RNA sequence: UCUGGUGCCAGCAGCCGCGGUAAUUCCAGCUCCAAUAGCGUAUAUUAAAAUUGUUGCAGUUAAAACGCUCGUAGUUGAAU
RNA sequence: AAGUUAAGGGAGUGAAGACGAUCAGAUACCGUCGUAAUCUUAACCAUAAACUAUGCCGACUAGGUGUUGGAUGAAGUGCUUCCUUCAGUACCUUAUGAGAAAUCAAAGUCUUUGGGUUCU
RNA sequence: UAUGUUC
């Protein structure tokens, strides 16, 4: 009976959306429908950082961040708790 | 049998269930500008004051009856 | 819209005022001719009227003069035979075909084209249930490209 | 109340009583001294009659017309 | 409830916007 | 496309009466829908309307009453004899004590009651109770 | 009885400084109290009786873990016969006890029915004066009035609603699920409430409108 | 007249918050050029009165109540009521007491003054379930269900509600004939203030 | 929710259901009900059926919008 | 999309198939490999949960937040924003509107039943 | 993110 008003993806005005692929399993997921992270982490943790750094030189090292961009459809989202299940009238809510 | 009032505002009949019509009455004055006995009526409909037209509703028949001029 | 989706209200309002502008004090002895001169070195009337209306500063040919301007040319003798809107259409057809002749593979251009020969159909059926075409007028698509004339 | 509605102008054509937005203008360029008539929403080049100047350039609105001049409308 | 909210209550007891200047000089 | 024109004007009328806004604009004006805003003028149903005669087969506006339970077309207009006005009037109207079922007659646009006493029942056109 | 007074309503009527029903139908006043009919239409000192009777009872289950909670719900239709009808519904453990919320609850639902004459002014009115339709959930019902020689033409609790209300002649037809009393008779119920709203001709007469109980009873309470 | 304006020109109530909704049009003059829209207080000051003359025909008052949830609009309507002769209900409101028979406060009124529908829309809602006027001191955003006598002012300034009934006391005391027009008062919007 | 017999058998039952030891439903008696010189059964047909819908059905999810557009016949067509 | 025909292409993936695992079994899910296919050209096929499960045209009925493309008027800096409006396109709220309900600004204006039309 | 039947 027709769980969302959006029939679970964002499409509209649009015929067919290319599919990508989920970065966990390999699903073949429309992009309108599949749940994006952008992951911006550090290369290490906070005391590999204060290991490196002054193992480092330059004595002003800034480590590179790694921009990741990852994918994936409904069934790894909700496994890998990217997403949960919600109640009907926290359904709705998006941010 | 019994004659049900009718909305001052869209001349709707109030049926005797309703509760959300009201009845409104406002108070002449004087010439130093005190209350008197005397007072004038209006009704205004349930479905009316659910909608939120009844504050213009009631500024429009005020201006009718010359209670106040500011119109809107 | 004939074809397609969208109302597109877009469109041209005349005037309330039915007459001549007073502020033109032009004299409508010499419009017609004008507007004669003007299809002789050769403008279809949509764009007589549109020259008109913005170098001459004359708007509304049937206000300055009580007669419109395909029926003045054809009272001279000078309208052609297939109209305007049917033309440009016989036009845009023999263009699409054109093209398509190269490029078979535009499945969008044969679509198109397609509708613009049921719009010719459509519009050569009213012409000549006037009496503004001949009754024997077919479009046949094999000469439209020389039928422009 | 839409009788006596006097603020429509703001309002999109094709109001009450349907009324064209364009209008026609006479142009005057500076040290020129010239008269002619003009249409807003033009669609075409014109030029001057005293001396062969551009006027206004014809777009999808109301023209550009020129930097300096005087032009006037022609309403009475 | 007391008499002890009494006293205390006795000792508690004891230009313009351009756009609102235009508005009340067209008032008057 | 509109094809009937008081179809529209009818349902209008009763949108604007329903949403209590004691006036309304009735776009494509016509001679039908004049006599009909007359009759139903008579019969009291609405007040002194007023038609902006613009040079473009002009507008309407009336004013409403609150007075009006429901005013309607009867697309096709089914030509009614004398005879059926009864088969008609007890399946339309809400009661035999008021209401109106209009009727274009040769005689012009009437009601029931009026086409019963001057005889010849025409083509019917709408109803407004 | 001997109630203790509780609210302004119930008091003034108790103190009978209201001598009908319509006054409180005219001003739309909420009731409340059965104590409003108490002292209102006594088996004696009065002209004609409440008719009290069950239309329906219900047994509905909730289904818990260890069992079903079974409760019993009773629909119960009141009318005087002469214009006055009213349906109420209660869910309880007991029988008896639903009944009786019901009887409570259709009393207060008390309505006005329109009873329309159709044939003369000088005869007392006796059909709908009018094709009124009600609705709640699928079932859909018309009144239509009818000839004075006729009865209610209608289902079996179509007659016993329209009875109640006083109406005499009528025509009904009915769409949807019938079955479902609760949902029949509340059909019912809300075109013989409907009956009084219509605006019909006559009433197109404006009319003064005359003070409220509230307004016109203030001094009577001030000493309490 | 001219001593009564000056003595509420001096405080914020001109000013008006954003989210313009649409029933407040007629009474918002414009938005200012920062975003923030101003009343005209020209249809506020006849507001006033007339909800003050609409009080007025009530004979006892203390059948007139008057709500609000707010800190700074509490004392404002409990001073308000204590100087009229109404009782009014500050701070959370029950959501029963106009509807619930049983309960030991209930105090049905004849009419309701509320000081924020947005806030204190319980009340407005009960109303409509018991025939309750309710006049309201709605400000540009609040709705207007259910409300009949819309006062275009501030409700969120302290100073703003507490001129607003401060002003309406003072309308309804000259409504009645306890003290002549023309004198000069005694009692200080500050003492209606919120401390 | 009368009395015996039978005891998932015999049987009843248009449908829902009854019958395995207390059968308000079978087989009987008594009593009661209905119609009545008439009363059952079978088949067909009408109403019930607004479950064939012109009046007067439904089509997101119960059955049901052609994958989409063009298009002839047909149906319908602004104001004056 | 798959599939068929004929040339070309043929990396990666990979219906079939072959192994290796798991398992009571496992012809499956998992792993390694891998034919057809996937790609191009020229023809067929005419089917999908081809789905907003909602036919198309027209009228009317409500507030707000956006956003895409134009046009109108005005203002911080020849240049940027705001206003109005048209045409798209979503969302939120609201229904004394509808519905069996989920819900729907249309699935509303329907026992107060008829704007036109097609299909089922 | 090993597998793990039936009543």
């Amino acid at each position: 009976p027709k769980k969302r008003r959006n029939g679970g993806r964002s499409k509209h005005n649009r015929g067919h959306v290319n599919p990508l692929r989920c970065s966990n399993c390999g699903r073949c997921v429309p992009k309108d429908k599949a749940i994006k992270r952008f992951n911006i982490r550090n290369i290490v943790d906070t005391s590999a950082q204060r290991d490196i750094k002054e193992a480092s030189v330059y004595s002003t090292f800034q480590l590179p961040k790694l921009y990741i961009k990852q994918c994936y459809c409904v069934s790894c989202a909700i496994h890998s708790r990217f997403v949960r299940v919600r109640s009907r009238e926290q359904r709705r809510v998006r941010k | 049998i019994y004659i049900p009032r009718k909305c001052s505002a869209t001349s709707r009949l109030i049926p005797a269930k309703e509760h959300g019509a009201v009845q409104i009455n406002v108070g002449m004055v004087d010439a130093n500008g005190v209350y008197n006995g005397k007072t004038e009526t209006f009704a205004i409909s349930g479905h009316v004051r659910q909608n939120g037209e009844s504050d213009a509703c009631l500024n429009r028949l005020m201006y009718e009856k010359k209670l106040l001029s500011f119109q809107n | 819209r004939m074809y397609g989706k969208g109302k597109g209200i877009s469109s041209s309002t005349l005037p309330y005022k039915r007459k001549q502008p007073s502020w033109l004090k032009q004299k409508p002895s010499e419009i017609e001719d004008a507007i004669i001169k003007l299809a002789k070195k050769g403008q279809t009337p949509s764009q007589i009227g549109a020259t008109l209306r913005d170098n001459y500063g004359i708007p509304q040919v049937k206000s300055v003069t009580g007669n419109k301007i395909l029926r003045i040319l054809r009272a001279q003798g000078i309208a052609t035979t297939i109209p305007e809107d049917l033309y440009f259409l016989i036009k845009k057809a023999v263009s699409m075909r054109k093209h398509l002749e190269k490029n078979k593979k535009d499945k969008d251009c044969k679509f198109r084209l397609i509708l613009t020969e049921s719009k010719i159909h459509r519009i050569s059926r009213y012409y000549k249930r006037k009496k503004l075409l001949p009754s024997n007028w077919k479009y046949q698509s094999s000469t439209a490209s020389a039928l422009i004339a | 109340n839409p009788d006596p509605v006097e603020e429509s102008k703001k309002h999109k054509l094709k109001r009450l009583i349907p009324t064209p937005n364009s209008y026609f203008m006479d142009v005057k360029c500076p040290g020129c001294l010239q008269i002619t008539t003009l249409f807003s929403h033009a669609q075409n080049v014109v030029l001057c009659g005293s001396c062969n100047i551009m006027l206004c350039q014809p777009t999808g609105g109301k023209c550009k017309l020129t930097e300096g001049c005087s032009f006037r409308k022609k309403i009475e | 409830s007391l008499k002890l909210q009494e006293e205390e209550r006795e000792r508690r007891l004891d230009y313009v916007e351009p756009d609102t200047l235009r508005m009340i000089k067209s008032l008057g | 496309v509109r094809m009937s024109v008081l179809a529209d004007c009818l349902k209008t009328i009763n949108n604007a009466e329903k949403r209590g806004r004691r006036q309304v604009l009735i776009r494509p004006s016509s001679k039908v829908v004049i006599k009909f805003l007359q009759y139903m003028q008579k019969k009291g149903y609405i007040g002194s309307f007023e038609i902006v005669d613009d040079h473009r087969s002009g507008k309407i506006v009336v004013n409403l009453l609150g007075r009006i339970n429901k005013c309607a077309v009867i697309s096709p207009r089914y030509d009614v004899k004398l005879d059926e006005i009864e088969k008609i009037i007890t399946s339309i109207l809400p009661s035999r004590l008021f209401g109106h079922l209009i009727l274009t007659t040769p005689y012009g646009i009437m009601d029931h009651e009026e086409a019963r006493r001057k005889h010849t029942g025409g083509k019917v056109l709408g109803f407004f109770f | 009885k001997n109630w203790v007074p509780v609210t302004k309503l119930g008091r003034l009527v108790k103190e009978g400084k209201i001598v009908s029903i319509e006054e409180i139908y005219l001003h739309s006043l909420p009731i409340k109290e059965y104590q409003i009919i108490d002292y209102f239409f006594q088996p004696n000192e009065c002209s004609h009786p409440l008719k009290d009777d069950v239309v329906k009872i219900m047994p509905v289950q909730k289904q818990t873990r260890a069992g079903q909670r079974t409760r019993f719900k009773a629909f119960v239709a009141i009318g005087d016969g002469n214009g006055h009808c009213g349906l109420g519904v209660k869910c309880a453990k007991e029988v008896a006890t639903a009944i009786r919320g019901a009887i409570i609850s259709a009393k207060l639902s008390l309505i006005p029915v329109r009873r329309g004459y159709w044939g003369n002014k000088i005869g007392d009115p006796h059909t709908v004066p009018m094709k009124v339709s009600g609705k709640c959930g699928s079932v859909r019902i018309r009144l239509v009035p009818a000839p004075r020689g006729t009865q209610i033409v209608g289902a079996p609790t179509t007659k016993k609603m329209l009875n109640f209300a006083g109406i005499k002649d009528c025509f009904s037809s009915s769409c949807g699920k019938t079955k479902t009393k609760g949902n029949f008779l509340r059909a019912i119920f809300n075109a013989l409430s409907k009956t009084y709203g219509y605006l019909t001709p006559d009433l197109w007469k404006v009319t003064n409108f005359d003070k409220s109980p509230y307004e016109e009873w203030s001094d009577f309470l001030e000493t309490y | 007249k001219e001593e009564s304006i000056a003595k509420m020109l001096i405080c914020k109530v001109h000013i008006g918050t954003k989210n313009l909704e649409n029933k407040m049009k007629r009474y918002v003059y414009t938005r200012a050029k920062d975003g923030v829209h101003i009343i005209n207080l020209a249809k506020t000051y006849e507001k006033l009165q007339l909800a003050a003359r609409i009080i007025v025909a009530i004979s006892n008052p203390a059948d007139v109540v008057v709500v609000s949830a707010r800190p700074f609009g509490s004392r404002a309507v409990l001073k308000f009521a204590q100087y009229t002769g109404a009782q009014a209900i500050a701070g959370r409101w029950t959501p029963g007491m106009l509807t619930n028979q049983i309960i030991q406060k209930f105090t049905e009124p004849r009419l309701l003054i509320v000081t924020d529908p947005r806030t204190d829309a319980q009340s407005v809602k009960e109303s409509a379930y018991a025939n309750i006027p309710v006049i309201a001191l709605c400000d540009s955003d609040s709705p207007l269900e259910h409300v009949d006598i819309a006062i275009p002012c501030n409700n969120k300034g302290k100073e703003s509600i507490a001129l607003m009934y401060w002003l309406l006391a003072q309308e309804v005391l000259y409504l009645k004939g306890v003290i002549p027009r023309s004198e000069p008062w005694n009692v200080m919007v500050d003492m209606f203030l919120w401390r």
